[PDB]
RNA sequence: CGCGGGGUGGAGCAGCCCGGUAGCUCGUCGGGCUCAUAACCCGAAGGUCGUCGGUUCAAAUCCGGCCCCCGCAACCA
RNA sequence: GGCGACACACGUGCUACAAUGCCCACUACAAAGCGAUGCCACCCGGCAACGGGGAGCUAAUCGCAAAAAGGUGGGCCCAGUUCGGAUUGGGGUCUGCAACCCGACCCCAUGAAGCCGGAAUCGCUAGUAAUCGCGGAUCAGCCAUGCCGCGGUGAAUACG
RNA sequence: CGCCUCCUAAAAGGUAACGGAGGCGCCCAAAGGUCCCCUCAGGCGGGACGGAAAUCCGCCGGAGAGCGCAAGGGUAGAAGG
């Protein structure tokens, strides 16, 4: 279909986009404005022609499947060669942003050990 | 929720001003 | 037989270009295409799903070609597998059918292929054999995501009359095998 | 991170010290308290001994840590785990 | 080849993002593809198709030079 | 050493006969209750089934060896 | 530099797990307070934070400042979702000498757990509870979901 | 305590010991007959899951594989699939 996925039929254009990694609810309501799509419009009631477009639009606009995630960890693994407390704190899956460590890191640490 | 930044929510519970909560 | 552009680029300009590479004493020595074979290792229908015929009709629709079933050749404990079960598709493409499916695969196979950087420069088998693998089968124009549910992928083994991968990827390279590296 | 508007901060000891080596030819691993200074371009190829709070961290600053700050690198805390 | 087994050929039609024909042997008539050859990145002199930069780090330093020397 | 039996999580035992998956109590960890402790409640974890080889596609679970432990005999004088 | 660590453990809170909902655009309706190196109107730029202009305001008169939920219209159709915003990558603004540790905020993308929570346990008898938002102290800035107050709407139930 | 295998067992066979090792007390309606077809194990390299070891490909292999079960004999120019 798309880029690297697939936008369900029964969904509209704009949570459409949202679907693709590297495509949030932002360029979702862009994408439509610089190919002048129906947001309302079903990806089931798509034209081949005006997808084609969207298709050759946006996903040259953007990377966003692969070539996205590269680059994520591209940054990441250079942060932990260059072993910056950012590369730091991801070597030891720790909270990057300076949040607290002592509680409440579970989204970084996942299930509690005691 | 109340706790995001993107909805105009977030930005009345966080009391801020952006490009989805202008002035 | 039928007529496939992409076996027709082989007479065209693969023979003589080859020929010029390397100025073979006989168009016999010259590297060609001996088969294409199709690989599905699955190791799931073996225990549940063993009529995954549905599998077999997806490699149908790719090569026009319903693939044999290949089964243990002895048991083991840790692959829950006993001897004498099918644990895999194969099918064997040959002359016709073997163009034809080779064609479709660089047009459109590989450029379908995510994050496709190439194929690897590497994966020879050292007589001049190429191998390779896939982890899902719905690039191919045949199959739709409509009518895929689980992702097969397979191994794909092309052999070819050269001696050497010396040859081997110099006729692919001419084939435009599009190597990563 | 710093209002690019702003200048991009770094000390003044700190870089003109870089500057003579660069002048004077790469040697003389500098010392330093500058943990807030930014790497600069040129900064690339010198060793400094970045201050940690209880000593100065040897950090060899090579073009891939240019634009960041010097206590990055130096850390300024010790955990080893538990147990 | 066992008459009865295998699903039978026919002219394809395939059809690029490109709009690109490609006539080819298959089991559906018309076809269309998203991707081609004449489209692919790996094919289309790579392109970038979004970012050309290569690894734009280090620097990429623009906004430098404001240091007083 | 002659015979029979056994040697499973931290403890005591189960699963062995029928090899495809090891369970119970206690105990431990955490939490709950209490002014606190125990008790209790919730939750959680956790077993080369002596050891070594072979049999097996696969051995706690089969076989054989060794070791330990146990019971029995070690007799006519 | 540390007080910000972090296998863990407990308390107190915030945000949710959605349709009595979410989102968007328009229209309302407060109170109580603060402000001269501060409020800053209004203009412009900028997606925006914000920046450049810049009036008034020394305070019932200027501004902060929109109250929000609500009403209106639309979309979403039960979805780990147009719920959820955690984490993280990148790009920026602002204060500050200096935002790595160790700020906030803006933008893109990423979109975690979570489908009402065991044992158990808490507050509340009325404008209370619940929910909605506003102000102030400290403070350059803010790690404020806290605290102290203000108002909007607004319950059930007490046999004993 | 009966029968099978090997050594004992002295190049015919047979040959004892409370000698040294293991087995059997069945099983297959196909594991039987016949015709036709194929040839293993193993090693290396390549190959999505996938591995040491699934299935695939090529390459090297006289049999070291397999041949229902103990051992031996026999065996791919098949008794093997
Ligand atoms: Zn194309």
């Amino acid at each position: 279909r798309i880029a690297g996925v697939e936008i369900p039929r029964n969904k509209r254009v704009d949570v459409a986009l949202t679907y693709i990694y590297g495509i949030g609810k932002a360029r979702a309501k862009e994408a439509l404005e610089k190919t002048g799509i129906n947001p309302a419009t079903r990806v089931k009631d798509l034209t081949e022609a005006e997808v084609v477009r969207l298709r050759e639009y946006v996903e040259n606009t953007w990377k966003l499947e692969g070539e996205l995630r590269a680059e994520v960890a591209a940054n990441i693994k250079r942060l932990m060669d260059i072993g910056c407390y950012r590369g730091l704190r991801h070597r030891r899956g720790l909270p990057v942003r300076g949040q607290r460590t002592r509680t409440n890191a579970r989204t970084r640490k996942g299930p509690r050990k005691t | 929720g109340k706790g995001d930044r993107r909805t105009r929510r977030g930005k009345i519970w966080r009391g801020t001003y952006g490009k989805y909560r202008p002035r | 037989p039928l007529d496939v552009a992409l076996k027709r680029k082989y007479y065209e300009e693969v023979r003589p270009e080859l020929i010029r590479r390397f100025g073979y004493q006989n168009v016999w020595e010259v590297p060609r295409l001996e088969k294409v074979v199709i690989n599905q290792g699955l190791g799931e229908a073996k225990e549940d799903a063993r009529i995954l015929e549905k599998a077999a009709q997806e490699l149908a629709l790719i090569t026009g070609q319903k693939p044999a079933v290949t089964r243990a050749k002895k048991s083991i404990s840790n692959f829950k597998l006993r001897k004498g079960m099918p644990i895999g598709l194969r099918v064997t493409l040959r002359r016709d059918r073997m163009w034809i499916f080779l064609e479709k695969l660089l047009n459109v196979a590989l450029p379908r292929i995510r994050d496709f950087r190439g194929l690897n420069p590497n994966s020879f088998d050292g007589r001049g054999n190429y191998n390779l693998g896939l982890r899902e089968q719905l690039i191919f124009p045949e199959i739709t995501y409509d009518m895929v549910d689980a992702l097969r992928g397979m191994d794909i083994a092309v052999v070819t009359t050269a001696e050497t991968d010396e040859e081997a990827r110099a006729l692919l390279e001419l084939l435009g095998f599009p190597f990563r590296k | 991170p710093r209002s690019l508007k702003k200048g991009v901060f770094v000390d003044d000891h700190l870089l003109e010290k870089v500057l003579e080596l660069n002048a004077k030819g790469e040697k003389r691993l500098i010392k330093t308290w500058s943990r807030r200074s930014t790497i600069v371009p040129e900064m690339v190829g010198h060793t400094i001994a970045v201050y940690n709070g209880k000593q100065h961290v040897p950090v060899y600053i090579t073009e891939n840590m240019v634009g960041h700050k010097l206590g990055e690198f130096a850390p300024t805390r010790t955990y080893r785990g538990h147990g | 080849m066992k008459e009865g087994i295998h699903p039978k050929l026919v002219p394809a039609r395939i059809i690029c993002g490109c709009g690109n024909v490609i006539e080819t042997y298959s089991t559906k008539p018309e076809i269309y593809v998203e991707v081609c050859s004449k489209c692919h990145p790996f094919y289309t002199g790579q392109q970038r198709f979004v970012d050309t930069e290569g690894r734009v780090e280090r620097f990429q330093r623009r906004y430098g030079d404001s240091y007083r020397k």
